[PDB]
Order: C-alpha cells, then structure tokens, then sequence
C-alpha cells in the first residue's frame, strides 16, 4: 500500500551527504517502469527513405502494440579503413520524422 | 569523502551541423503525447539568439538556479524553502505557454474532404492544439530564430552578449551563427531537486540520472522555474511536470542514450565520471563565480588512481562502472584536455552536460591575411565567434579556458597537417600549448575518427544489484493491474498480489 | 421535514465522510498518476496572481476558523474564549477571510468558463467543484446578517454543538440544531457535500500541502531499490 | 451503552453500506484483475465438492431468508404473510439452511487452515472473511432458541423494523431494536461488518453471479475495437 | 454466409524430433510466473502415452468438447448451461494439480552456503512452489513419459491405442514411439467460450485468435473441464484461467508466433484459412463424427475464387489478408494435398491447428524383405505404427484419410528418388495417389526445402482500422497509470485522461 | 468507467452468426495490451552458446526492463543453395533455457 508506505517515512532515510546538504533516501523506484514500458517494441525492421537527398541511410523501424511507433539509425554498416571515420549513424532530421506519416 | 558515478555527456560544438535530428527522435519516443507535444527535452538552438523558452538565460527573469548569500550559504535564485512556498498559489516567475510557443496542427483533411465545385483550391490551415480553434497565423515555434531568423536587434537581445560591444556584429561581413544543442544536465546540485515542495525530484544514485516521479509529482509547478536551462517542461493535460530522462532504460544496460547515438553530426560522447558527493555544496558555494568551473573538476576523481578505485569499490561502485570510468572520452576532454567546458556554471548547479566551443571562419580583414603561428592555417586570435560570446556561454565570463580549448584544437590541426601533407613533424604548436604527441594523437582518435565504441562507453546500470531481477526477469510486462507495484508494504485493499514476485515462501530456509 | 432532518444532518454526514476516507485512499493507492494540483496557469498566467491568491488566502484563512471554531471543545479557555467571543471572530476574521476567497473564486470561476485555453482543457469536475466552493462561499456570508441577530452566540452554540457530536458518533446531533435558520442549513449540507465528492476532483491536492518541504535537506538521491 | 446503541445501529450502517457501495464500484474499475472467485480446487480437490456446495446452497438459501424476511413490507400479503408466519418459515428453512451453510463452512476452513496447499497459497483475507462468515452463522443459528421465546413474531417484528428503517433512511432506526436480546444485537453488527470488509477481500464475487450465461448464444466474437 | 479469416497451423509429425525446444521459448516468454510455473501453453507428448494433464483425451472422465444431442442441437458434454452452472461451487470434473504435476525448484543455495565441516558432500533437494516444503522425492513432470518412458501397461493405457490389440506392440521388435507436440487448437467452435460463464472467452473477428480477457474472467474455472485439448491453465495464485494466446503480439504485425518461428525441426507452417462462419454450428452438428473432418473442410473457403475474395472485401478481410490466403501452405496441405488433418475432429470443436501424420520404420517381418510398388523405399502397408492408432487421434477412428496422407509423402519420395537417382521420370506412385507432377514437385517444395518465407505466411492483422492508431502510436507504452484505460466511456472517479488520447477537440470539424 | 459500460450491454451487440449460435460483439479489448507490454523488449543483441554441443547456433538475446529476459533463434544464416533447405532456425531445447542461468 503506496498509503501504508508514508508511514516508512523516517524508516527510509538512510545517510546524509555534503555535510547535510544532501539526503540519501532508501524508497521505492518501481514508477520508473512507467518510461521502460514506452521504449520497449515489438522488433526492429530495417529500412531506409526512398526520398531523393542522396543519404541513403539505414534505420531500425520500432514496431510497438503492431504499429510502426518511430526509427533510429542503424549503425552497422561495413566500416571503412582505420584511418577514415566510419559512416555511422548517417540519418537526418528530415528522415528521423518519417514514422509521422503512416497514420498521420 | 562518498563516491559515486554518472555517465556525463560532452558535445562538440565545432562538428555541430545544427541539423535537429538529436531533437526528432527524442520527441517521436518520449514527448507526442498530448500535454507535452510543446516540450523538446532536446532542443537546439541558433545563437545568437534568445532560445526556448525565449530568454531562459535570463535568471533576472526567470529566477533559476542558484545564489550564495553573504553568509556563504546557497539558497535557490527562486527564495528559501518560506518564500517559495508564499510563492505556490502562482508561481510568479512562471513560463507561459506564449515563451515556448502555442503548438499547432494542420486541417490536413480539408485536402481529402473539400467538397466539389469548391471556389478556390483546399488548403489546410493552422490549428491549435491547445484550444483546437483556428489559428490565423503561427506567430512562434520552437526553433523560430534558426540560422539567424529574425532582425539582428532581436536575436542579439541574447543574454550572453552582455557585456559586449556588439554593434559591429550587425554588419554583414561580421556575421557569425553558432548552434548550442541541449537537453538536461542532470546536474550534481540540482536546483530542480531543491525547488520542489513535495520532494518528487531525485537524482539516481547508481548513474545521476535525474528524475520527476510520476507517482510522488503533485505539480506544485514550482520546479520549471528552479531549473536554470528551463529543461523541466509542465505536461499541461496530467497537470505533471516532466523532463528529459537521459534515456535511463537503454542507459540501465550499456546503450547509449537515443539522442546520442542519433546525432548525425557524431558530436556528442558518453562516458563515466566518478565524483565525491561529500564536496558538492562545497564547489557549488565558492565564492567566486569565474572559478566554479575548476571547483567541480576538482570534485570529478582519477579513474586510474587505486585509491580511488578502492574508495569507489568500497562505496559500491560496480567493477564495470570503475572499468568504463577508465576509458570514459568525457574524462579525457573534461579532465585532461581540457576540451570540454560546463554550460553556464554561475548557474551553480554542477552540471554534468559539458561542450567543447566552436571553432569558426577567419574575421573580416583589410587582406587575405598572412601565415601565423599555425601556417595557413587559422589562429585562435583570427576566429570570428568572439571569445568573450563564448566565455559567457561556457565559463562565466572568463575567457582563458575558452582561448586554450580552442587554441588546442587548432594546434591539433597544425601538428596533423605537418604529418599528412608535409610528413613532417612539427610540435610547435603542441608545445605552445602544453600538448604532447601522444595527446595530440588520442585527441585526433576520439574527435576526428570517433569510432563508435570510443564515442559512447556507458557501462550497465546493473539492475540486478540490492534487487531481485530473478522473478522480474519472469515476470515483468505483464500488466494485467495487480494494483500491488509501487510500494513495499505488502498489504493492499484489493487483496492482490504482485504478479512478478513470489508469495509462496520456501520453508526449506 | 424531520425526515430529511435526519437524513441531513444525522446520516448524510456518515455518508459523506466515509466516501470522503475511503475514497481518499483508495485514489492514494491506485491512482497516483491523477493525484495533482492540475495547475492550468501556464496556459493562461493572466489575473492568475491576484485570483488565485485571493482565493486560496481566503479559503485557507475560513478553513482555520471553521477547525478551531466547531472542533475546539466549549472547556479549553472556556473563560476567554466564550461563544460570543468566538462568533464575534467567526464574523470579522472569518467574513473578511470569505470576501477574499469569494472575489478570487469568482475571477478564477471566470477565467476557468471564458478564457479559452482554460476553458478548452479543463475537465467538467474542475467546473462544478469550483463552481460549488463560489456558491459555498456565498452562503457562508450570507449566514452572517442571521448571526448578527443573536450576538449572544445562540446560533453558534447550535452549529458548533451539532458537528461535535458528528465528528465524536454521538447520535441525535441534528436535535442541536432546532430553530437554526433556514441558510445554516443549505451551507453545512452543500459543505458536507463537498467533502463527499472531494476524493473525485481535484481537491486532492490538499491533502498534499508539502509541509515536510521546510525543513528538508535541499539534493535528494534514491538509492537502488 | 445508549451512545454505543445509536452508534452501531443509527451510524455504523450507514458508514458499512458506504463502503461497500463505493468500494464495490472503485475496486470494480480499479482492480478488474483482482475480481475473481479465487478457487483454489485444483490444488487439493479433496472434500471441496461436499463443503462448498454445503456451504454455498446454505448461504444462499439464508441469503433468499434474509432479503425477503427484512426487506419485504408488512402489507404485501399481510393476510398470508404474517409476521408469525414469516419467522417459523426462517426458523425452520432459515435454521436448516444455516446449518448446512455452518457445516461446509467449517469443512472449508478446516481445508484453509491445514491442508498444506491451501494454506501456503491463502491470503490473510480469505482466512478471516471465511472465519467470519463461520462465526456469523454460528451466531445466526443461536438466535433461534432466543426467536423460540417470542413465537408471536414480537423479536421479528423488531428487527425487520430497523433494518427497513435503515434502508428507507429513516432516522431513529436503533429504537426500533429496544429491548431485543442482546444475540441479535452481536449478529447485526457482525453481519453489517462484513458489508464493510466486503469490497476489500473475495466476497467480491457474490456481485458476479452469472446471470447472463442462462440465457447467452454460445460463441462469442469480439470485433475490431 | 458470413467469412473470417484466421492463420490456422500445420504441423508435420513426420518431420517432428521431439525436441521441446517450442515449449521452452514459449515458457521463458508466456508463463514463467507463479501461478502458471506448472502451465505449458506449448507441450510435447511422446505417445503411447497418456499425456498433460494424465488422459487428457479421455473425454468420459474429463467431461470436455461437444455431444450431439438425439434431437440434432449442440451441447457442451460438460452440461448445458443449467447443468453447468449447477457444478459451480466445485467443478467435478476439475483436473487437479496433481493430474499436471506439483512444480518444484531445487535448493541450489546449499551448494553455496553449506557450513565447513559438513560430514557429506552438500546437495540440492527438491522443493515444492506450492507450498515450499521439502519434497521427499520428485515423482511427476508435464513430459514425465517421454521417449516411452514408463511400463508399457502404463503408456498403453493411452486413449488411442481404443479398438486395437495392443498385445503384439507390447513386444521389443514391434516398439514404435511419435511425438505430438500441441498448443490450443484456437477452434472455430471452442468448447471453452462456450463453457464460461462469465464470457470472458472470446474468439477476435480478424485473426480468430481465442483468448481469456484478464479483466473479465471471474475465475469460475469451468472452462478448463470445456476445453477437450485440456488448452486452458488454471493460474493458481491470480485465481484466473490462462491459455495459449497464439503470439498475438506478434502475428498482429506479421510475424510466426514463438513456437513457429523456434521450432527447431522445421515441422511448423502458419497460413490463413478463410471460413464461412455461418456455417460452423451446421458442421459442428453433423450426426456422424467420422465426418467432421470433411465438414469442416466445407467450412474453408478457396481464396482464389472471385466469388469468395469478393465476399471477403464485403465482410470486411483486409486485402492483403487475402493476398495471404492465395499463398497459404496450411491452406495447400489441407484442402489441396490433403496432408494435414484435424487433431480429434470428434470434439467436435473444429480445431485450427492441424497435423501430417508420420512415417516410420517399416515392421519386422520374416525376411528383409522385397521391392515394393515404391521399390528400396516403403509401401504405406508396411510401416510399423498402426494406422488405426493415428487414426484415432486425427480422423475419428477412419483410416481412410490416414493412409492418403501417409502414402502421397511415400509417393512424393518414390518420384523425387527417380528424378535424383535414375534421373528419370516416374510418376507411377503419383498417379496411384492421384498426384501430378506439379503438385509433387511443390509439396517438395514446402515440405522439403521448406524456406522460412514458406513456413510462415503470416498477413499483418492491421491494427489501425477501425482504431485510432495515430494517438496510439505516440502515446502507448507510458504506463504511468492514468486509470482511463479499457473502458469506452470517458467518465472516470479519479477525473483522469487518457495518456494516448486527444481530449482537446478540434474546432475546425 | 468499466462499470459505466456495463450499461452499454445490449448497446454493444452486433449481428449474430451461425442461425444463432454465436454472438459478434463491439466491446472494449484494451485488456489485450497485457500481454502485448510482456513481448517487447529494450533491444536483441546477437549471440551463442559456449558449450560442447556442435550446434554454433546463432541467437537473439532479448533484454527487457534492463535485464536479459528471454532468446529466440536468428533466422538470418547466409542462405544454402536453392536446391538445399536453410539452415534457420537450428537451436535446441537446452541453448532455449540458457537465459535461465544469468539470476538463477
Ligand atoms: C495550503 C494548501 C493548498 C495548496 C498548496 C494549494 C495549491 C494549489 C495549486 C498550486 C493550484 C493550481 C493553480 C494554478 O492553476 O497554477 C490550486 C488550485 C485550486 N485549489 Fe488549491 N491549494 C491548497 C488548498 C486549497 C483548498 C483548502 C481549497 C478549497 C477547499 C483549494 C481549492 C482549489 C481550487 C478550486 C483550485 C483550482 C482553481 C481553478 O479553477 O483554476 N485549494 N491549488
Ligand atoms: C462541511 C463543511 C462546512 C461546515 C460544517 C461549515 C459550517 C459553518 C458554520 C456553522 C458557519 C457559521 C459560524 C457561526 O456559527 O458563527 C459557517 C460560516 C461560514 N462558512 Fe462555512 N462551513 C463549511 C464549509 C465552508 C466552505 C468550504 C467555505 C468556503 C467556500 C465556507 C465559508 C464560510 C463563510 C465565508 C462563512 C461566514 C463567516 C465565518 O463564520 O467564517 N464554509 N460555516
Ligand atoms: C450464486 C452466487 C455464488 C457463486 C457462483 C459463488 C462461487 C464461488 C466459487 C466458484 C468459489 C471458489 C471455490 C473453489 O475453491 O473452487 C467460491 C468461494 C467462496 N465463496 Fe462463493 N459464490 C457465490 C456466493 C457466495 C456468497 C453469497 C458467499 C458469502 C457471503 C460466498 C462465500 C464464499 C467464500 C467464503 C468462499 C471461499 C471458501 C474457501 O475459504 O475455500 N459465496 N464461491
Ligand atoms: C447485515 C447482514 C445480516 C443481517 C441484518 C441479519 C439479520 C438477521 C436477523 C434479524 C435474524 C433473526 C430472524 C427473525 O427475526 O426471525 C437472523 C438470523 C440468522 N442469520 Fe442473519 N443477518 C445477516 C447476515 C447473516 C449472514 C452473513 C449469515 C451466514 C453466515 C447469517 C445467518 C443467519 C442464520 C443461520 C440465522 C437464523 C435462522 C434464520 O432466521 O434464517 N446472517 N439474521
Ligand atoms: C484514513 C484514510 C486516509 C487516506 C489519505 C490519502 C492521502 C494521503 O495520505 O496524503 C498525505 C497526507 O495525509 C496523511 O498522511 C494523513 C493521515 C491519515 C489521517 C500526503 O501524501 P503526499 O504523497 O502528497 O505527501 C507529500 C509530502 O511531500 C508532504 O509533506
Ligand atoms: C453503486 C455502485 C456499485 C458498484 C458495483 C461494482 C460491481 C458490478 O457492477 O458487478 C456486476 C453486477 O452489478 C451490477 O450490475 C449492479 C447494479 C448497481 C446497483 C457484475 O459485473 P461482471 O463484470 O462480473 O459481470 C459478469 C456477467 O457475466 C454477469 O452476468
Ligand atoms: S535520413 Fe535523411 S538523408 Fe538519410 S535517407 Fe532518410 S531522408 Fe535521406
Ligand atoms: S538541468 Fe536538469 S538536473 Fe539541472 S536543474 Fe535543470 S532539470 Fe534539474
Ligand atoms: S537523453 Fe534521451 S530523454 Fe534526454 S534529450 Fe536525449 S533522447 Fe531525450
Ligand atoms: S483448444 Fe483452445 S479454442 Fe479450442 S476449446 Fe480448447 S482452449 Fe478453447
Ligand atoms: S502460439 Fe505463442 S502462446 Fe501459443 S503455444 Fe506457441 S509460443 Fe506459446
Ligand atoms: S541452441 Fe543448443 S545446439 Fe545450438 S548452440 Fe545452443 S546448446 Fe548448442
Ligand atoms: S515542483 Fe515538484 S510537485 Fe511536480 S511540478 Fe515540479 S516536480
Ligand atoms: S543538431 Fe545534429 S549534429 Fe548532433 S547534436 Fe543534434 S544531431
Ligand atoms: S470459466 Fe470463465 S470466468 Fe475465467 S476461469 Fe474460465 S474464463
Ligand atoms: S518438439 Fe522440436 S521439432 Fe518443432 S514442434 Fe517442437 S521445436
């Protein structure tokens, strides 16, 4: 009981650091499940933008509740020598927003 | 003497494209809900320029951050603990929505629906996505002024140009644009944490990730005006505050954080910082505001030092958080280059999203200019972005660490350009500014090659620590609505039991 | 009529209180997401400052009156705090703690039902229970020309007799109150109705006044759990 | 003793019937997941289908008592229905249906209790509604020697009349019980108690008796919803 | 004529290993929690054999499926719905856990921590997750008879071995063994939506995927007797019933459900069938259960016929549902090829899962043996299981069917083995089968080479029409717990809202 | 309020089917999310077993609320020659259990 557990209040305090400037309290966390359970999909597909801007990106399409929900670029591409920089991510602001238009 | 850890973040400002894909998919995973579609936990900006919200530099105005009295004590900018709470029937240092921007919608399906024998050809209008009414026109966005939008006069009411002669950057061949990307700082003295009446705001101890709980939050609304860099944003519709959440679930296993592996202009690092809690009110409380910057280098310890590391091992501090803390491309830039700069320390919040400035064109000139200390090269006395701009940014005014960053960078260039055009060597310039070589050489690795294991090396928040991941690995995601997750006590009026947990006790011992 | 006196005043006030505690925490426990102060000020900051102040001083300052006044027992300072004393209290402090919660609740009232954006988001329970508080608040000064007519502290002695023994189960609390005028009446059912529908709105956040926030260490950290 | 008298039949009734109501209705929204019947027949079917078909078939049968005993009023049929008539048919149909209620019931805490499976797998909650549930109809049948006394219906007579009064909201309920053997009394406060703890452990199921099923097509399809 | 659609299963016993590797990814996903630990949606049987729960098949003691009645009608062989609702303060016919087996756990802490001068070499007991007492000894398990293990008295007593002499197989040389592994059969007329009180059971319009509503189910635990296939756990701890969901979460976007996609001998192939459910009861009811198989059959439409795709469109099947079915290797095994059969079609419930019987060694006889009609490979008369005994198990006790199936694969291997041997055409044993060349060379193709994107055929189940799947798609998965979701009125007591919702109506039409 | 809907009973019948037999009905299915939160997870990273097998069976380990939760076999083996089968899914009921181990 969430009520039950106000009364720990006290119980829960544990040291105080930055010669009391700071508390360090021992409660409980479980609602940060709460942000877990929106990053969490279905799988991962592999697409990219057939739009004309030269980028030719791979991205890894979320699919959520058996929707595409949003994209983040792939990063696996084959990587160049050790003296160039690799490719990864790529991508663009124009492409990290095409997920809108499915059901928009 | 407590230790703990964070990943910190670093980003350099002189790859920045300012090309918002950082800010793109932040929103699409954590902000299209209706009641925050006008926040942008990441959002980036065009400077010179007053920001979003606009003016949120302007502590004067906003009241954020923190203060040190005469006595010496900190107190939030917002008042004590009394005034603030006089203060909560109405916050009146609050935003408005009007200092983000109204958020709007289109009528796109007036294109599909417009009836035949229409007079003129169907458009789709803007739309409120507060009232729903029609807007007559969008007068603002969140990232209205980009790339130098608006009338100079305007943009140049930015706060950092205080104390800046700044007429002569009206003039055409003066014109200069920088871009400042930022999320949350997930500061070591938070003035969000200390501004909030129900005590909703906590930073994590295992990796600092600063959080508003959902469950606790009785938005008090106060919060948003604590926070300096206005990075807490009101969901309008749950009557909560929310803030960027430094993507703690892809964190908790090594990932890295979803604006950092999308940013395109591979610029931003992550990377672990080891820090004596016991000395943040002491950094955070020095008198002098031009040398909170050192205070709080000095509260970040030597990953490389046993003592330290027996220290950190003593104060739970996992072997694979110390591991990462070792190899951390934060540490390098922050610590031992000297690169990375804290973003508005005056603040006094310690905050742990650091930048390495930007490098730019050469100012205007009567010629083309002769060869200097670093050949054709540029040198930091010819960059066009004025140091001072940059200091007020970075450093609280003071221009010295800004000028050995960037004349660093650029020393880098010099020495690599010797070795792969002239095949050379040729340190002067290192020496000039107390690098060496092999600095030179690992700074090059990170900053020009930037390999995506040497960019992000964010260690496991290990989960399964002073926790029972057994049963929750069986368990969890199955939201039926036990009605029994968020508390300890057992007990509970619908008389449940949680689904991930074992009641049946072993009697074996 | 003695039937609906009764009900009113000697079953009613169970009904209300229970719905009142019961409701409470069950919305505690399962409904945390919705336990908020739903501040709409953001959207609409204009007039904000002066009504919400005005309001909440107010409501604040008669909910101190109304505590002290009908739950302090008749033998604490009995000498110096006779009942016409107390009443005397009730209708300057009180009264001009009521005005100011009545002008704000009204320009609040106003703003909530024409501004737009406010308008716009609000949920129909922020309307009637702000809408009920205006009203309540009314009556409450309307009851204070039938006060004056027994400075002697007649009417109070009823009113104050009446919710002892609610709140202590003493049945037969509504024989207190015969010959109470008629608006005495409308205000204590309205109020106990208030308190009955409190759990489903956004009074809530009462119950949250962050007390604890003066006198707490300013960075808080949550260890693994 | 008079003030526990109005409280426990003028007020605790109605605080009961509160709770029970928005209880109800808040775990039925709330807590779907947690409105079950809770069997626990597959982990030890032993002795289950004689005790709870006892134990049911009893209740209900005191259940069809009870509600048409108390809750009918004295002029439907008055002519047939007697109140004489109306207590030897709940002394002997009610008693038989208490005793069978009485005798499963016990079977099933005996099972609850030290059948191994069950009992590591009971909640605290079912162990005491089903021990109250027990020791309530253990009182029920111990008021019937006391009814034995008054054959004229006089005891009858007396209980029907406060427990319409309550449920009509008339005030004054508790003078309708004066002079009742004190077993009634103990019975009444009992049975409303378990109204109260209702909402909050497995009796919630009564609420789902399945009705519908009787009269239901066989398949059922969802749609796209 | 009303049509459905619905991914039905094949499996193919002939190419099944017994492997269990589909109930062990189905049990890390679907039921590892308390109360379900005994529960395996996905179970393997090794047959002879009784089963999980013991005789499962053995309707006159478990009461499940469908009877016929004199007078033609349908009724559950639980009871109509008075009879069944008279049995609902204690089922009768419950399966208790015991008839399962009681789930245990091991005590491997004392390995860990046993005490220094233990006079034995420490060991880990077993223990009951019942009631966690220490088990003497560990006598059941969900595959407690696998690979025969057991007294053949013991495994004989199986359901199917009914109307055959048993003796001769009791015999070494004579041994046969197969594996069933099995799921819900997810029918077109389930026995356990029929059975439910409470009406919890449901069968979805799109996919026709049979499912127990968590919020509804009351717990009256009278499906589970219903249930012929025994499909249907007991949780013991929610004090709700469970059941194999087919993977909804997955097929929803396309995708073979866990036990498909795992399944290590490639025995699995997911397909869409297309059905008339106006005439499901008219099949279910036929008089003679040896032609339940057929009937339904007649319940599956061809989805290549325009008179039927047409029809569909009206009804409502999305396009490429349709698409999906004119491609369906469960549609081409059991209408076409007539490989796969109904498990038990005498429940009369009209099972969607269905199974090609396996080939065996051939019997032992006097001699090696001659050329038969397919040369070196075997004629169907000699393979060592008894064709009754499949029958039994697949098509009501009519051998018919049986010996159709297995024959046309012994077929498929005599003309494959001429074409890749001789390297020569002979069709002999196809057209004593009345197969073409054609049909053989693509039963070859699915049952041989079997490439993945020919096992599974699995059509989106398009989870945007009739929905709302914009707002869903920004706002599912924040599970802060705004108490609004799962009903369609608005009003809610904690005067919440909907997280993925719009509550701002658009003014603008 | 799921005890408002109730009052939407007859309201949410739609046509019945099979001469009565069955019953199609328009009613709330968000409950089906249930199960839906269970199968997504934080990400697949690929992996295998090393253990004395031969199987060398490529896997997708699933990590969820930030801990390994389940796996299930990569199907994305370089494809055999069209006249030989593939070799996806290969694993086995022991490689299956593995996941087992990490809290046990
Ligand atoms: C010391 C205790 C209290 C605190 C800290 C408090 C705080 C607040 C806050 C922060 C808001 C949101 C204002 C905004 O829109 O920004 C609010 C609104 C409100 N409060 Fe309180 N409150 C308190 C006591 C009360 C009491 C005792 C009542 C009446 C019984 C009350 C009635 C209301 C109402 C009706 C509103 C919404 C006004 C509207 O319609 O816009 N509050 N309160
Ligand atoms: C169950 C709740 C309430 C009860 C039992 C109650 C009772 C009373 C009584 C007995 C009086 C007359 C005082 C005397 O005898 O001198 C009074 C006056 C008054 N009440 Fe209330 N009241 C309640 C709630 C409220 C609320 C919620 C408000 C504000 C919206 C309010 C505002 C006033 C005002 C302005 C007066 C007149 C001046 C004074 O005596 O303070 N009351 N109330
Ligand atoms: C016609 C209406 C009712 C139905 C269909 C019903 C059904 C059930 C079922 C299916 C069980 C689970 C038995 C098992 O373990 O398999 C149960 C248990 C129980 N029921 Fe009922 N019930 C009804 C009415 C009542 C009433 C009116 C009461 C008492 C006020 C009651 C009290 C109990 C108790 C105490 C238990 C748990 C017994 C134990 O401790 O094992 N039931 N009921
Ligand atoms: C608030 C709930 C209840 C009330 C007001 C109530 C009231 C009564 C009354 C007034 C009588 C005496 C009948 C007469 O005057 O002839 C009685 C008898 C009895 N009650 Fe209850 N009762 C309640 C609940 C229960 C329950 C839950 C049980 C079973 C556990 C039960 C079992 C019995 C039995 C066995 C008798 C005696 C024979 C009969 O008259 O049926 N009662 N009850
Ligand atoms: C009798 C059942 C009462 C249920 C009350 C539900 C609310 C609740 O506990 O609110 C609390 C105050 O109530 C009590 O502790 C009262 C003692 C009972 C008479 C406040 O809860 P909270 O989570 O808003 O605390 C925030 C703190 O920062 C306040 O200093
Ligand atoms: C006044 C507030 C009442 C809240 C009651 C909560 C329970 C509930 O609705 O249970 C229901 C019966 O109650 C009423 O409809 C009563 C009318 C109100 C007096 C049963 O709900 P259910 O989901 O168990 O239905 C299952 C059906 O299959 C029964 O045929
Ligand atoms: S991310 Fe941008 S650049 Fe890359 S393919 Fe897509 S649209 Fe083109
Ligand atoms: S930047 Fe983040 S941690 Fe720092 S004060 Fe603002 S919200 Fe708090
Ligand atoms: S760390 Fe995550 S939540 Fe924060 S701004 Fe970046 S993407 Fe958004
Ligand atoms: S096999 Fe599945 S659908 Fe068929 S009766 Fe059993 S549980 Fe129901
Ligand atoms: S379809 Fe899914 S839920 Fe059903 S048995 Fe297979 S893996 Fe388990
Ligand atoms: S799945 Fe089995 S065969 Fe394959 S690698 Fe793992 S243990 Fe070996
Ligand atoms: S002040 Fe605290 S109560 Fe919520 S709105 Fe900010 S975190
Ligand atoms: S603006 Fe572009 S360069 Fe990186 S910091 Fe954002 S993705
Ligand atoms: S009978 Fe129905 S109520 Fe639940 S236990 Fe079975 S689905
Ligand atoms: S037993 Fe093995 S062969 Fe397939 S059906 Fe199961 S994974």
């Amino acid at each position: 009981s969430k009520f039950l557990d106000r009364f720990r209040y006290a119980k829960q305090k544990g040291e105080t650091f930055a010669d009391g400037h700071g508390q360090l309290l021992n409660t409980n966390r479980d609602w940060e499940d709460g942000y877990r359970q929106r990053w969490q999909h279905d799988k991962i597909v592999r697409s990219t933008h057939g739009v004309n801007c030269t980028g030719s990106c791979s991205w890894k399409i979320y699919v959520k509740n058996g929707l595409v929900t949003w994209e983040t670029q792939q990063t696996d591409y084959p990587r160049t020598r050790p003296d160039l920089p690799n490719h990864e991510p790529r991508g663009c602001p124009r492409g990290a927003s095409y997920s809108w238009y499915l059901y928009s | 003497m407590k230790i703990r850890s964070q990943v910190g973040m670093v980003l350099n400002l002189d790859k920045a494209i300012g090309c918002h894909t950082c800010s793109v998919t932040c929103k699409n995973v954590w902000t299209s809900r209706e009641g925050v579609e006008y926040a942008w936990f990441n959002n980036v900006e065009t400077k010179p320029g007053q920001g979003f919200p606009t003016d949120w530099e302007n502590q004067e105005k906003y009241k954020g951050g923190w203060i040190r009295k005469i006595n010496g004590k900190l107190q939030p900018r917002m008042g004590n603990r009394a005034m603030l709470l006089g203060k909560i029937f109405a916050n009146p240092h609050l935003p408005g929505i009007d200092d983000y921007y109204e958020p709007f919608d289109f009528d796109y399906q007036n294109l599909h629906t417009a009836p035949e024998g229409s007079k003129s050809q169907p458009i789709a209008r803007p739309r409120s996505l507060i009232t729903g009414e029609r807007m007559a026109k969008i007068e603002k966005g969140p990232n209205w002024e980009d790339d130098l939008g608006g009338e100079f006069d305007k943009l140049a009411k930015d706060k950092n140009f205080d104390n800046i002669q700044k007429a002569m950057y009206s003039q055409f061949e003066n014109t200069f644009m920088m871009y400042l990307p930022r999320l949350c700082e997930h500061c070591l003295n938070p003035a969000c944490v200390a501004t909030c009446p129900s005590g909703a705001i906590y930073k994590r101890e295992e990796d600092g990730i600063v959080l508003i709980d959902q469950d606790k939050c009785r938005g008090w609304r106060m919060c948003i005006t604590g926070c300096p860099y206005k990075k807490i944003y009101f969901n309008w519709k749950s009557g909560k505050s929310e803030k960027c959440i430094f993507c703690y679930p892809r964190i908790e296993a090594g990932q890295p954080t979803v604006c950092s592996e999308t940013c395109v202009g591979r610029i931003r690092y992550l990377g672990v910082l080891l820090y004596d809690a016991d000395a943040i009110e002491r950094a955070a409380s020095t008198e002098n505001e031009k040398d909170l910057y050192q205070r709080q280098l000095d509260v970040f310890l030597d990953p490389n030092d046993p003592k330290v590391i027996e220290q950190a091992i003593k104060d739970g501090i996992p072997l694979s958080v110390i591991e990462a803390a070792q190899q951390s491309p934060v540490y390098k830039m922050a610590m031992e280059w000297k690169l990375a700069l804290p973003l508005h320390p005056e603040y006094r919040t310690l905050p742990m999203v650091w930048y390495v400035p930007p490098l730019s064109p050469i100012q205007s000139a009567a010629d083309a200019g002769e060869l200097g200390s670093n050949g054709i090269l540029p040198d930091v006395e010819s960059l066009r972005i004025p140091v001072q701009y940059l200091a007020n940014l970075l450093t609280a005014g003071d221009t010295k660490p800004v000028l050995r960053a960037l004349k660093r960078m650029l020393a880098m260039r010099h020495y690599k350009r010797a070795e792969t055009v002239d095949g050379k060597v040729d340190t002067r310039a290192l020496e000039e500014v107390g690098l060496t070589e092999a600095q030179a050489q690992e700074m090059y690795r990170y900053l020009a090659i930037a390999n995506y294991e040497d960019r992000f090396v964010v260690p496991s928040s290990h989960r399964e620590l002073a926790r029972e991941a057994f049963p929750e690995k069986n368990g969890c995601g199955f939201t039926f609505g036990d009605g029994c997750h968020g508390s300890d006590t057992k007990f509970n009026l619908f008389n449940s039991r949680r689904i991930d947990a074992i009641d049946v006790t072993s009697k074996t011992e | 009529m003695q039937f609906l006196n009764m009900f009113f005043f000697d079953i009613y006030p169970y009904i209300a209180g229970a719905v009142f505690l019961i409701g409470s925490w069950l919305r505690y426990d399962y409904g945390q997401y919705t336990w908020r102060a739903a501040s709409s000020q953001m959207l609409d900051r204009k007039g904000m400052n002066l009504a919400s102040n005005l309001f909440h001083i107010g409501i604040l300052g008669i909910f101190v009156g109304h505590f002290f006044g009908m739950l302090t027992p008749h033998w604490m300072a009995a000498a110096w705090l006779p009942i016409e004393v107390k009443q005397k209290m009730a209708m300057f402090a009180g009264g001009a703690s009521g005005v100011l919660c009545l002008i704000g609740g009204v320009l609040l009232l106003k703003r909530r039902l024409f501004s737009p954006r406010v308008r716009a988001t609000t949920t129909g329970a922020d309307i009637l229970i702000l809408s009920l508080l205006v009203i309540q608040c009314a009556l409450g000064l309307l009851t204070i020309p039938f006060s004056a007519q027994h400075m002697d502290g007649s009417e109070m002695m009823k009113l104050v007799g009446w919710a002892q023994s609610v709140v202590t189960f003493h049945g037969g609390a509504s024989q207190h109150l015969d010959g109470v005028a008629f608006i005495f009446r409308l205000h204590l059912v309205l109020g106990m109705t208030l308190f009955l529908l409190f759990p489903f709105s956004r009074l809530i956040h009462i119950w949250s006044v962050p007390v604890e926030y003066l006198t707490r260490k300013y960075q808080l950290v949550r260890a693994r759990h």
